[PDB]
Parts: C-alpha cells; structure tokens; sequence
C-alpha cells in the first residue's frame, strides 16, 4: 500500500473522479460501472464547466468588475446559443434578463 | 411626450433583484397554501424559490406578451394579447 | 455533516481562465447547480441507453452518445475529445 | 382587507411588465396577471406540498419546490437539489 | 364551377388516418438529409415511416395555433410572420 | 429534392390543420420548419442507430429519438 493522491491526477482532470465513480453506482443507474465512464463524465463536466467559466470571467470583464454575480453568469448564457438552448430549461436566481427592444417602442 | 416610459425598461431591465412586496408575497403563498392543506409551512428559501420561479415566469408572459402586440402591429397591451399568449403556448 | 457539493472545484477550476476574479456567495451556489444538472441529464440519458441496450455496464460509448443528445454544436465533439483523451491517459 | 391579490400592487405588475419590455398597458391587465399568478401558485405550490408530502413534513424545504419546478419543467439554480 | 366552397379541402383530407405527402418522394427526402452525420446508411420501411407521422401531425400542430394568431392580429389570412410569433413564443425557434 | 413535397400537399396540412386565407410565401417557409423538424427527428434517430452499431436505421432508434422529444408511437416496432 503507498500514501494515497487523486485519480483524477493520472487521468488529466480537476474534479473528484473517485466520487464521480461513487455516483454512478450509488445512484442505481447500472449495476456495473466501466473503469472509464467516470474519469470521461468528470471530463466532460470540467470541459463544459471551463468552456462556460470563460464566458462568466468575460461577462465580468465586458462589465469591468472583478467578483462574479448572478447576473455575469446570465450573461455568460445569452453571449452562447450553446448556452441559450443548454440552459433554456434553467431559471437564474438574481440573473434578470437581456436588455432589450423591439424597435416599434423607438421614438421617430 | 407619452413616451419616457422607455427609460423605465432600461432601469427595470439594468436591474435583477425580486419587484414583488416580499411580505404580499409571502401572504399571497401562506394564504394558497393553508385553503389547500392544514399545517403547511415555508421556509424563507421555499418562499424566495416560489417568488423568484413566478417573477420569471412573469417577465417570460410579458416578453411573450410584447410580441404578440408588436405581431398585432400595436404599441400597447389588452388581456387578449395575454389570452393569445396562453393559448399560442398551450397554458 | 457534509452536504455532497463542488464549492471549492469551480473555484480551482476558474484558475483555467480568470486567476483575476472572485466569485459571489450566490454565483458559487449558481455553479454548483450547474455542473449537478448536467449530471443529472447525462446519468439520466446514458441509464436509458443502457436501458434500451439491456447492458448491466455503463460505459464511455454510453457517456459519448448521451453528450450528442445533450448539446447540438461542436463543444459535445470537444467534450468526447476530452473524455476520450482522459480515459486513455488514466489507464495507460 | 387587501387579500384579493390585490396586494401583488399595480406599480409592482407594472415593474415586472416594464422588464419585461412592455410599453403601454390597458388598466385590465393588472388583474389578468393576478389571475396567471395565482393559478401558476395552483400548479407550483400545490405539487411542491406533494413533495412535502412524500416525508410528510410541516417544513416546505426548497427542495421540495425545486422538484415541482424540476417535473413541471422550470428548473431553478442557486438554492441546489 | 370556379371560385366557391374551399371546405371542399376540409372536407376530403380528414375522413380517415391517411397521410398528405405521397410515399416515395418523402423516403427520397429524408436519406440525403440523414448521410450528412454519417453515411453509408440503410433504412427499415419501418423507420422513414415512422419520421413521416410525426412531422404530418406537427405541421398541423403548428397551423392549429397559426390561424388564431392571424384572428388576433386582424386578419383572415395567416402569412409567414405568424409562424415567426407562435414557433418562438413555444420556445423552438430558438 | 425538396419539391417532392408537393404545393397542394403543404396547402393539405395547412387544410388539415382548419386554415382559411392563406399567403402563399407560408409554402416555402412551411417547407423550411419541415425541414428543420424532419432533420432533427432524422438526426437523433441516427445517433441512436450508431449506438447499436448496425448501418441500417431501424424502427425503435427513430422511437428513441421520438421518445427524448416527448413523442410516443405505435404499430411500427410499438
């Protein structure tokens, strides 16, 4: 037996592997696991994850602030049709809506 | 003029906090509550999930609202837009 | 006791893209409903695959076909890319 | 007494119509809202005490909401579950 | 003779279970829009016809609601800009 | 070849559905959500096919794609 490190660690990745592997078998989903399905469900939650943190960073930047909000992570939604369809399904607490017009309202 | 109102939707969409009273709201959901069941009681948080649930669901009816009047080549609502509103989305 | 959540992960996380930014009290509760949502679709989606293929195993091909039923655009190819990326690299 | 819904106030109605992006509103309206309002708490509050009722609680959790919200197709972040 | 009775439609394409859009155009149709993702495809009988119901019942779903759309915004007749109200407001042309 | 789909058909559905007056550039647009709705019906019933790894597209994958959208369906594999 040797002092213990993260599976995660071999595999590349940055979310908990070992519990991911816990979920998908506590939750009755299958009564077998596949050595890979866990570190490939943790690495595409990461990807997924990542791919909208950059949008919710950016959100903040295009606001100039520093510490994410609500409405940072609303806005990274609607700069994404990934994420306008993903989350279409999804109420954001605090996030509020796009700012928008139909022209008609405009004066002249 | 009759029409600085659209200042008020910049405002009104700048912001994103909750626009109902929390207390109404608060009465309003014991109220639906205790004439549906004895002895129901919410948590803060419930309450908050419920109001923030409904509010978007609101701006949602407004926005879907809005473009029934724009399709009906209007500037302005009745309750027929919202009953189209309904009915075009099966409600 | 402990309450099964990723609170400090998205924050290890953010240093991929903004080693810069804070996150809010309420933004980290928003993330930690994302990323269990998307777990939520997927062990759904990749069980009733399962299901219509009778297997006992769930598997990588499982997670790769429910993926394409999650997203429509090309980030559902760059996430299989990863998975398949990480399962290679963990049993190599 | 305000309990009629009554107390959801006009100028409350007319803020969440104003982020909504409406212009003018007929005076009708703000009781044809209450009207949506009550029956949208008809389906949310109602299966959200079915919740409650699954452990029988006198507590409402957000949980118990949120798997209301979750079956009747309105997912909500931020209070989990 | 010309220019009366249009229920003359109405009235013949829904006395029965039958489909409006004939059989081998339509198995024509869906395979060079289906090798795009992958080709070398074959298909069951059962399979395109199977397509084929649920699109028919759809477009009538989406007219069902047109017609009133047209009504409401002070017309008899339906045009493209109803579909562009009702298909969002459902939340599909999204 | 799009145009299989005939203009007395698109008119049929619109028929079947109950319209009256019509405007006629609704043919070509109808043609355009058709064809959007067919290849997504298409489109996950293919992805549900290369699952079970045989090249013919086979009655229940179109059942599981149609199922995921909500739809149910019968006399065809149901």
């Amino acid at each position: 037996r040797a002092k213990a490190k993260t599976r995660s660690s071999r595999a590349g990745l940055q979310f908990p592997v070992g519990r991911v592997h816990r979920l998908l078998r506590k939750g009755n989903y299958s009564e077998r696991v596949g050595a890979g399905a866990p570190v490939y469900l943790a690495a595409v939650l990461e990807y997924l994850t990542a791919e909208i943190l950059e949008l919710a960073g950016n959100a903040a930047r295009d606001n100039k602030k520093t510490r994410i909000i609500p409405r940072h992570l609303q806005l990274a939604i609607r700069n994404d049709e990934e994420l306008n369809k993903l989350l279409g399904r999804v109420t954001i607490a605090q996030g509020g809506v796009l700012p928008n017009i139909q022209a008609v309202l405009l004066p002249k | 003029p009759g029409t600085v109102a659209l200042r008020e939707i910049r405002r009104y969409q700048k912001s994103t906090e909750l626009l109902i009273r929390k207390l109404p709201f608060q009465r309003l959901v014991r109220e639906i509550a205790q004439d549906f069941k004895t002895d129901l009681r919410f948590q803060s948080s419930a309450v908050m999930a419920l109001q923030e649930a409904c509010e978007a669901y609101l701006v949602g009816l407004f926005e879907d609202t809005n473009l029934c009047a724009i399709h009906a080549k209007r500037v302005t609502i009745m309750p027929k837009d919202i009953q189209l509103a309904r009915r075009i989305r099966g409600e | 006791s402990r309450k099964e959540s990723y609170s400090i992960y998205v924050y290890k996380v953010l240093k991929q893209v903004h080693p810069d930014t804070g996150i809010s009290s309420k933004a980290m509760g928003i993330m930690n409903s994302f990323v269990n949502d998307i777990f939520e679709r997927i062990a759904g989606e990749a069980s009733r695959l399962a299901h219509y293929n009778k297997r006992s195993t769930i598997t990588s091909r499982e997670i790769q076909t429910a993926v394409r039923l999650l997203l429509p655009g090309e980030l559902a190819k760059h996430a299989v890319s990863e998975g398949t990326k990480a399962v290679t690299k963990y049993t190599s | 007494l305000r309990d009629n819904i009554q107390g959801i106030t006009k100028p409350a109605i007319r803020r969440l119509a104003r982020r909504g992006g409406v212009k003018r509103i007929s005076g009708l309206i703000y009781e044809e809202t209450r009207g949506v309002l009550k029956v949208f708490l008809e389906n949310v509050i109602r299966d959200a005490v079915t919740y409650t009722e699954h452990a029988k609680r006198k507590t409402v959790t957000a949980m118990d909401v949120v798997y209301a919200l979750k079956r009747q197709g309105r997912t909500l972040y931020g209070f989990g579950g």
